[PDB]
């Protein structure tokens, strides 16, 4: 049994078969699988005829967009000891990632970049989603901008005497155009002062009443110095057609912040067609947990 | 409990004396035992009681069968998920409880499973108390002289013990004074015999003397006394029970084809795992990761529907055999039958229809022929001879049975008799053609009958004579004509008497023959007129002694008489031979007649010879022609009570026609254990006790229903309703019709594990995101698969399953690698790249191409990376990619649906093309109707995101399975063409399952 089945020597078999029979079972299962391939590839090839490379067909599991920041937490948690240098290094290497991308020296010529509204402005429509025009051209957003989160001046960006930023960010949408809420009689507290109409606001609160206070004074910069997105970047044309493209950004510096205790700081951007969820906390608002121990 | 001491042939200390007895166990012969010593060999010895089985309680086998092969890796995966759980609560806070829900439903999924496994290994077994039922409550037993009534278990070795006519023997006894007792050894013997039980001593076997009383017998008359040599679990029924009980169960057919897969699926399954572990770890995955992908791929693997398909399967094939008139006691007896190459069945009551009508009559040196159609529309048989009257006389007389009360209406000859189907025939001829029998019979009334004797082998009886002119004693008897031919010296011959030369004794031979080669049994009626002088009418003959001259009778005639056989049994034995199932005819009448009915049904076909046969022919000795010429045979019973253990081996192992005569059914028993050993799977067919040791030990036990008695049928597995033959055929049909079915449905159940099985291992391999989660899995193999896997078992025949060979257990077996290289080779790998087809597909809709896709997972899992870039640039949360990977889950499932059915299709034939069997299979349709409905429903129910997570479709997905369905389909087609073109080719032995 155990040797025999194994290697027999009168019938010159190996495992149960001879030489031959081992070599027309692997041909046949060559050929097969080899035909199974081929039609595979064919009917992928055909999807890749199916589809445009301007436009997602489906765009309805990105309509209200996310708020996401510069900080890498990871439980949405930011702790750091104001002593010991290396407890915050993990964050100012993401920061830094990220405002990394607008330096100047990227933004320069005509090509691709253009000069825009140093004060928040409508949208600016560069046509269709086509070939025709060649590469469209994208506004410019300066990192000086962001006055003392920018990591030119106090590359740590605060984090070193008790006075974190965060910059926050929008998600790009392909042809999303950004629309902020009226005027009219109905509208939150906060958002009465500063009605500038171009600009879509980001403001920052504490989850619970009580937190209010061991909060302190939570101080915004952004383009024109609203607290907010100027209309004019965008919409977005994608990728393929807008490489060398930048999405405007806001910082949050966290002035006054209680030491030793740990504060739950939710963000939320208001706008018609930004709708948040129970379930995925980071469509449109945000959550964070400072806590800066010294 | 030494089986070897018990399969021994009994022994004993039958050939002693009287006095030689009571010494051995102390005993008096005229005063019995005392109180006292009697109370003392109570206590030495134990009770009078066969003991209680050694028994098995419930929880164990249940328990047992929560541990076995596919529900230990069930069990490591609920463990595993119990684990990860415990690592997740310990590590995050908010922890989903999805690994608790999964744990908790593959825990049930092995607790239900149990159940079915319990249902399908039942084994209900109540012997010992059907022997218990045996022993009288209370013995007649004379101590210090008084006879006393006591509880039989107080019976001890050495007491006097008297039994009367009607009470059951309480022990082994030894025969010291009989008064014309008869006993009835149904149990060792087989037969309703009444053999006497005389004091003196008369054959060797002490099976065969009358000096021996044994327990599990009955006096049916006379009484008698006798010393006890055997009591308890030590009597003749004794080693009958405790065998009976003892012998070891073991492991049918099916059972040993189910442990043979769930090897095979546990190979793969470790092969895949520990493997895909160690590479978990070569690759940096943290441990949270590796227990998800080893519970993914330990479900995978176990096809977690299967066993259970199977034990309902079996349970529809029972459940058609008890419409066919054959009960099952087991569930896995149904497979047995087809299995089976060997039968061993009996004549009486089963091939023949046992019912009986008087034939031919031998009278007057003269062949005389009877009517013996229904309506009595033929030829009378010359009724003026004196001798035809003197014959109506004694069968008349001499003959026991009765019409039932109240026939007054019915004909003479479908009225209902109370008897044997003998006296019952002889009754209605003389009724027919001699007018009223109870007149005839009270016009004679019978002084004294001494009823059938095993030894004697006649029935006789002195009447008083009705002649107003002659007042003397007429005596009757009826037997064998050989034994009735001893015991004469004259001849009625047309009425006067003549002597007994050997002209007509070898008349009355070749008339034997005549009526014997023309399969009948034929009778011998002798009468005599007892002299008033010496028995006045006032003398009483009891049945004691000779009183009656036993010879010197005056013989008158012989009387045959018409079994008939059964419908379907030619058709049956020639459906056996077809089939290769070796027939032998066992039974108890003369092997004159018995050649006779085996020409008759099959068992001797027209052509094959015996050993006289070839002698007969070519008028030579029988010593001189060589046995290898000689095709079938006919063994006597005293010679097989005179055969060694390999002779018996041989004669099964050189000859294919064998038929035993004059047997015993207890011999029946060694015939039984002499098929077996050579390799073949054994049934029977019985209706007493004497049958219950053979059969236990057979592969599957048919016994009688009817006719049958409890401890029979409570000890066999299978049960027969209407006690016919060709139901015996229909169960080995249906045997085989369930077993091609079950390789359908196996074949079908396991492809498609591989488009469960290929996600995973791209999962690791590619780096891709996760095509087809766990919880989808379950919803597969235990949702839409079970409704056409139950279906697969109505399937028809394809060709004819009567006519080909007995399959070899060594050789061809239920799941082979042909199989394997069909559903986990072919089949299932094109349903595997549908899967893929439309997952792609899905991502590549919504943004994701599949350039971008190989690498993502690190962060495509992560859940805080609120940003990741698509193809064309745009930005997706955690939980918006989470919703697309689910519904790129809900299509692979819907895509496992589509290719399932083509894979239903083509597994409904296994040879033959489908525009040939037909979709004449209504469940096949209602499953694929079903399994559509369900998954829509699970897709397109509101709330089925917070349970099962399966978010609904966009029309234009649900056709990208389609081609490969409608490919799979014409793959098999052709497949199953070169099949039927080329037999023997390469697609046979490399494709044929
Ligand atoms: C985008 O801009 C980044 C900053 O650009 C600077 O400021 C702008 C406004 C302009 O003036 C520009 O000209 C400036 O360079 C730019 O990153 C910068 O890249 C340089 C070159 O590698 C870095 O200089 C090196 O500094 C290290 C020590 O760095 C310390 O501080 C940083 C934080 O600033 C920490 O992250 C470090 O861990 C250290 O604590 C020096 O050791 C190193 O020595 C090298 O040069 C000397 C000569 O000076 C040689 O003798 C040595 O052998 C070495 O070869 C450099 O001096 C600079 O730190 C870095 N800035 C930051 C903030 O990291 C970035 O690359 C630009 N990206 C793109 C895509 O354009
Ligand atoms: C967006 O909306 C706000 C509010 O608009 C007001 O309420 C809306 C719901 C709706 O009903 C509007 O019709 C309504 O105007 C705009 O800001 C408001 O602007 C007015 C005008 O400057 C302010 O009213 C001022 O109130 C002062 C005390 O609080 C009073 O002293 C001021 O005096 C001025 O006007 C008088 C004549 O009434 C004149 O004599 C004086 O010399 C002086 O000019 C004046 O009455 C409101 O306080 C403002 N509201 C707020 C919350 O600050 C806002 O400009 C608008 N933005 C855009 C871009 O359209
Ligand atoms: C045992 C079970 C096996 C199960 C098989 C599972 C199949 C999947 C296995 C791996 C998947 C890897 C990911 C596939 C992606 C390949 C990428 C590729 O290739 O990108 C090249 C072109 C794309 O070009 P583009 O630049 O225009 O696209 C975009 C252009 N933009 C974006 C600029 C506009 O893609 C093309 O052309 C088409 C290429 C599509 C890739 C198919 C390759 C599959 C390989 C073998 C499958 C056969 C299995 C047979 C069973 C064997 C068992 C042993
Ligand atoms: C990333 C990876 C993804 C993989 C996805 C696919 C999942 C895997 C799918 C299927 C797993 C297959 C596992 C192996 C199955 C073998 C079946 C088997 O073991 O069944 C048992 C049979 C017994 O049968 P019986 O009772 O009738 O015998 C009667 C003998 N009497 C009567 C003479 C005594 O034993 C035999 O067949 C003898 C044993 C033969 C063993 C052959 C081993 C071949 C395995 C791999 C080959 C790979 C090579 C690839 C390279 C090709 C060159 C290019
Ligand atoms: C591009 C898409 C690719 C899709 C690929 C997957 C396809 C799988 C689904 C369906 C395949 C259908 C194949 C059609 C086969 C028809 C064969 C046929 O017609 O052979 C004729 C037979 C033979 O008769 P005979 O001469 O033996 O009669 C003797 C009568 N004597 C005895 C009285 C003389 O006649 C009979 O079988 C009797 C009449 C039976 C009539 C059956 C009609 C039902 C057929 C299919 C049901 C639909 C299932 C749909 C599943 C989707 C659910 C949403
Ligand atoms: C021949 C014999 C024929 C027999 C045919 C029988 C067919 C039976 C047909 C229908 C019975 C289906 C059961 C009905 C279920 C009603 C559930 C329901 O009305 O849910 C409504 C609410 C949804 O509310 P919302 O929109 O505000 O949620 C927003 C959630 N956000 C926003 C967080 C995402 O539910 C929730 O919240 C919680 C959802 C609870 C989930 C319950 C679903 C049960 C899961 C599996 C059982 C299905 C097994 C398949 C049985 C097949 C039998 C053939
Ligand atoms: C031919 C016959 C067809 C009929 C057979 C039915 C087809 C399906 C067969 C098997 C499916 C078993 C798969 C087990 C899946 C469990 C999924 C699970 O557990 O997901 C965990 C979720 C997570 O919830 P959460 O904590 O996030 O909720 C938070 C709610 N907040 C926050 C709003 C309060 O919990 C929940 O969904 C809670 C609800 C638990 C759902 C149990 C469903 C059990 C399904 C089948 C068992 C019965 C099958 C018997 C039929 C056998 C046929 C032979
Ligand atoms: C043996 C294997 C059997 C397999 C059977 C498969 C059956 C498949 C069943 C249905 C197919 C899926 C339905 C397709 C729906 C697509 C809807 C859609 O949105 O489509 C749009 C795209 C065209 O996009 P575009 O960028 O060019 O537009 C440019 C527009 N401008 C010029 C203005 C810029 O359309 C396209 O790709 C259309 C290209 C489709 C080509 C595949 C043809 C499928 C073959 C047969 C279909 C079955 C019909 C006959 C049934 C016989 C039953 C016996
Ligand atoms: C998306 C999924 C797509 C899947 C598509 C699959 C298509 C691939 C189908 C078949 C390709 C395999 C062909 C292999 C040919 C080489 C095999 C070979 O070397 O074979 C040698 C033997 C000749 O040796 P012998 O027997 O004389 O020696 C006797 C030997 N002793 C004595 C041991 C018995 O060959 C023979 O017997 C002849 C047997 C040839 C095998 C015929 C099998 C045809 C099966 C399918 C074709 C139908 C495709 C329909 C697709 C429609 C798409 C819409
Ligand atoms: C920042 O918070 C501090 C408290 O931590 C505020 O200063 C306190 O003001 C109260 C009077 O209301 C004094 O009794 C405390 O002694 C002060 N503490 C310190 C450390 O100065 C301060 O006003 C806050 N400043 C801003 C801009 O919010
Ligand atoms: C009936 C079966 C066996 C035929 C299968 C044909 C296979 C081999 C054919 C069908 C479609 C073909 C592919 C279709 C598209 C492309 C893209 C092109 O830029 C290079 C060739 C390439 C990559 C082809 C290679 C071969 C291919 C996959
Ligand atoms: C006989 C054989 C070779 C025919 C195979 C036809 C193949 C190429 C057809 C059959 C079904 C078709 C797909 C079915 C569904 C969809 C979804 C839709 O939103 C875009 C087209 C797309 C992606 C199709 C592409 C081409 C396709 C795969
Ligand atoms: C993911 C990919 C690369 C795995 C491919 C695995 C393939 C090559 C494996 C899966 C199942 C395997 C076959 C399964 C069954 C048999 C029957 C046996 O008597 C000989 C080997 C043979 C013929 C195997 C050959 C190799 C095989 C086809
Ligand atoms: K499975
Ligand atoms: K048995
Ligand atoms: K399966």
């Amino acid at each position: 049994g155990w040797k025999k089945f194994l290697w027999d020597s009168e019938k010159k078999e190996f495992l149960g078969r001879t030489g031959s029979s081992w070599f027309k079972i692997f041909l046949f299962y060559l050929i097969f699988y080899g035909c199974l391939a081929g039609i595979f590839i064919g009917t992928i090839q055909v999807l890749l005829l199916t589809l445009s490379d301007f436009e997602p067909k489906y765009q309805d599991r990105v309509a209200p967009p996310g708020l996401s920041h510069a900080p890498y937490a990871i439980k949405t948690e930011i702790s750091f000891s104001i002593s010991n240098p290396k407890s915050y290094e993990s964050f100012v290497k993401s920061m830094h990632k990220l405002m990394d991308l607008y330096n100047e020296s990227s933004q320069a010529g005509n090509s691709p970049f253009e000069d825009c509204s140093d004060t928040p402005a409508d949208y600016i429509k560069r046509g269709d989603l086509d070939d025709s025009q060649g590469q469209k051209k994208a506004c410019r957003f300066s990192r000086m901008w962001l006055k003392n989160c920018s990591g030119l001046d106090d590359t740590t960006y605060g984090y070193a005497e008790g006075k974190p930023c965060v910059v926050a960010k929008l998600n790009r949408i392909i042809g999303f155009y950004p629309k902020p809420l009226k005027n009219t009689t109905d509208l939150p507290e906060e958002l009465q002062a500063n009605y500038n109409q171009y600009v879509l606001p980001l403001r920052c609160a504490a989850k619970r009443e009580e937190d209010r206070e061991k909060i302190g004074s939570i101080e915004y910069f952004g383009l024109g110095g609203y607290a907010g997105f100027p209309l004019q970047y965008y919409p977005y044309y994608g990728k393929r057609l807008q490489k060398k493209y930048l999405q405007p950004l806001l910082a949050i510096q966290f002035t006054n912040l209680t030491q030793n205790m740990e504060l739950r700081i939710e963000c939320k951007v208001y706008g018609e067609n930004i709708d948040y969820s129970e379930k995925d906390r980071f469509r449109g608002r945000f959550e964070v947990k400072i806590e800066v121990k010294s | 409990d030494l089986d070897e001491l018990k399969k021994e042939v009994s022994m004993d200390d039958h050939k002693l004396s009287l006095d030689e007895l009571h010494n051995k166990y102390g005993t008096d012969l005229t005063r019995g035992l005392t109180n006292a010593r009697a109370k003392e060999i109570l206590a030495r010895d134990g009770p009078n009681s066969l003991t209680p089985p050694p028994t098995t309680p419930e929880w164990i086998k249940f328990c047992r069968q929560l541990f076995g092969g596919f529900s230990i890796l069930l069990w490591i995966g609920a463990i595993l998920c119990f684990l990860a759980y415990g690592i997740q609560a310990a590590t995050e806070d908010e922890p989903a409880n999805d690994n608790l829900y999964l744990g908790v439903v593959l825990s049930t999924v092995v607790i239900v499973t149990g159940c079915f496994s319990y249902y399908q290994e039942a084994k209900s077994s109540r012997i010992m108390d059907s022997f218990k039922n045996m022993v009288p409550q209370q013995a007649l037993v004379i101590r210090d002289g008084e006879k006393s009534t006591i509880n039989a278990e107080f019976v001890v070795a050495g007491d006097l013990v008297e039994v009367k006519g009607g009470d059951r023997i309480p022990a082994d006894l030894r025969i010291i004074s009989a008064h014309g007792c008869k006993v009835d050894n149904s149990s060792l013997t087989g037969e309703s015999e009444p053999q006497t039980r005389s004091p003196e001593f008369s054959s060797e076997n002490p099976l065969e003397t009358r000096n021996i009383a044994f327990f599990s017998t009955n006096c049916v008359e006379g009484t008698a006394r006798g010393v006890v040599v055997y009591t308890g679990d030590r009597t003749v029924m004794g080693r009958i029970a405790t065998l009976a009980s003892g012998l070891e169960v073991g492991r049918t057919p099916i059972a040993i084809e189910i442990e043979h897969f769930i090897h095979i699926i546990t190979g793969v399954a470790v092969f895949l795992g520990v493997s895909f572990f160690i590479l978990s770890l070569i690759l940096g995955y943290s441990w949270l990761e590796a227990v998800i992908f080893l519970i993914g791929i330990i479900v995978a693997n176990v096809p977690e529907g299967l066993l259970a398909t199977v034990t309902v399967c079996l349970t529809l094939t029972a459940k058609r055999m008890a419409r066919k008139n054959c009960l099952v006691k087991n569930l896995e007896a149904v497979e047995t039958l087809g299995s089976t190459s060997t039968i061993c069945s009996d004549k009486t009551g089963t091939l023949t229809q046992n019912r009986m009508t008087v034939a031919h009559m031998w009278f007057d040196n003269q062949i005389h022929e009877a009517d013996t159609t229904e309506n009595q529309s033929g030829a009378a048989f010359d009724k003026t001879s004196a001798t035809w009257s003197a014959l109506s006389r004694i069968a008349a007389l001499c003959n026991r049975a009765v019409f039932q009360a109240g026939q007054d209406n019915v004909p003479i000859l479908k009225r209902s008799v109370a008897g044997d189907a003998s006296e019952s025939a002889l009754l209605k001829c003389i009724e027919l053609c001699c007018g009223s029998v109870q007149g005839m019979r009270d016009r004679n009334p019978k002084i004294v009958e001494i009823p059938f004797n095993s030894t004697n082998k006649y029935q006789l009886s002195i009447h008083e004579n009705e002649k107003s002119s002659e007042s003397r004693y007429l005596l009757v008897m009826k037997g064998a004509p050989e034994r009735i031919l001893d015991r004469c010296s004259t001849i009625l011959l047309n009425g006067a008497e003549e002597p007994l030369k050997e002209d007509m004794k070898e008349a009355f031979q070749n008339a034997y023959l005549e009526l014997g080669g023309l399969g009948e049994r034929v009778l011998g009626f002798c009468h005599f007129a007892l002299p008033e002088d010496k028995y006045n009418e006032g003398y009483p003959f009891d049945a004691d002694e000779p009183n009656f001259p036993t010879t010197d009778l005056c013989f008158v005639g012989l009387m045959a008489m018409i079994d008939p056989p059964r419908a379907a049994v030619p058709d049956a034995v020639g459906k056996c031979r077809s089939a290769g199932i070796k027939v032998i005819m066992v039974t108890g009448d003369h092997p004159i007649t018995a050649k006779a009915i085996a020409k008759g049904v099959g068992i001797i076909s027209e052509g094959n010879e015996t050993i006289e046969d070839i002698a007969a022919r070519l008028n030579i000795p029988i010593g001189q022609v060589n046995p290898r010429d000689a095709k079938a045979c006919v063994v006597h019973g005293s010679d097989l009570k005179d055969l060694s253990t390999e002779v018996l081996d041989d004669i099964l192992h050189y000859h294919t026609e064998i038929v035993f005569a004059r047997t015993s059914p207890q011999q029946k028993l060694i015939i039984v254990e002499g098929c077996q050993r050579q390799g073949a799977i054994v049934a029977v067919t019985g209706d007493g006790v004497n049958d219950s040791p053979a059969l236990k030990k057979a592969d599957i036990g048919v016994a009688m229903g009817i006719s049958g008695s409890d401890v029979s049928k409570q000890a066999a597995d299978m049960i027969l309703l209407d006690d016919n033959f060709a139901s015996i055929v229909t169960g080995v049909e249906e045997g085989r019709l369930i077993f091609d079915n079950l390789k359908k449905s196996i074949a079908y159940t396991l492809t498609s594990n591989i488009p469960e099985i290929t996600p995973f291992l791209v999962f690791i391999i590619g780096n891709v995101p996760l095509p087809l989660g766990t919880v989808t899995i379950l919803c597969i193999d235990l949702g839409t698969d079970m409704v056409p896997a139950i279906s697969l078992a109505y399937e028809q025949a394809e060709s004819d399953i009567m006519k080909r060979q007995p399959r070899n257990p060594k050789t061809d077996k239920l799941v082979n690698e042909r199989l394997i290289s069909m559903a986990y080779g072919q089949i299932g790998m094109i349903q595997a790249l549908g899967g893929f087809f439309s997952y792609f597909v899905i991502l590549a809709e919504n943004g994701f191409l599949p350039m971008d896709l190989i690498g993502k997972r690190v962060r495509w899992d992560d859940r805080w990376i609120s940003d990741v870039e698509d193809s064309f640039g745009q930005q997706w949360t955690y939980e918006q990619r989470k919703i697309v990977e689910f519904t790129c889950h809900t299509s692979f499932f819907i895509s496992i649906v589509v290719v399932q059915w083509a894979d239903l299709i083509i597994c409904k034939t296994r040879r033959n093309s489908i525009f040939q069997q037909g979709m004449k299979n209504k469940i096949l349709i209602f499953g694929l109707f079903e399994e559509t409905a369900l998954a829509a429903f699970l897709s397109y129910c509101p709330g089925t995101d917070v349970a099962l997570r399966m978010y609904p479709l966009k029309p234009s997905w649900w056709f990208c399975a389609f081609p490969y369905s409608l490919i799979i389909f014409l793959y098999d087609e052709m497949r199953r063409f070169i099949i039927r073109r080329s037999p023997g080719g390469w697609v046979e032995q490399e494709t044929y399952y």
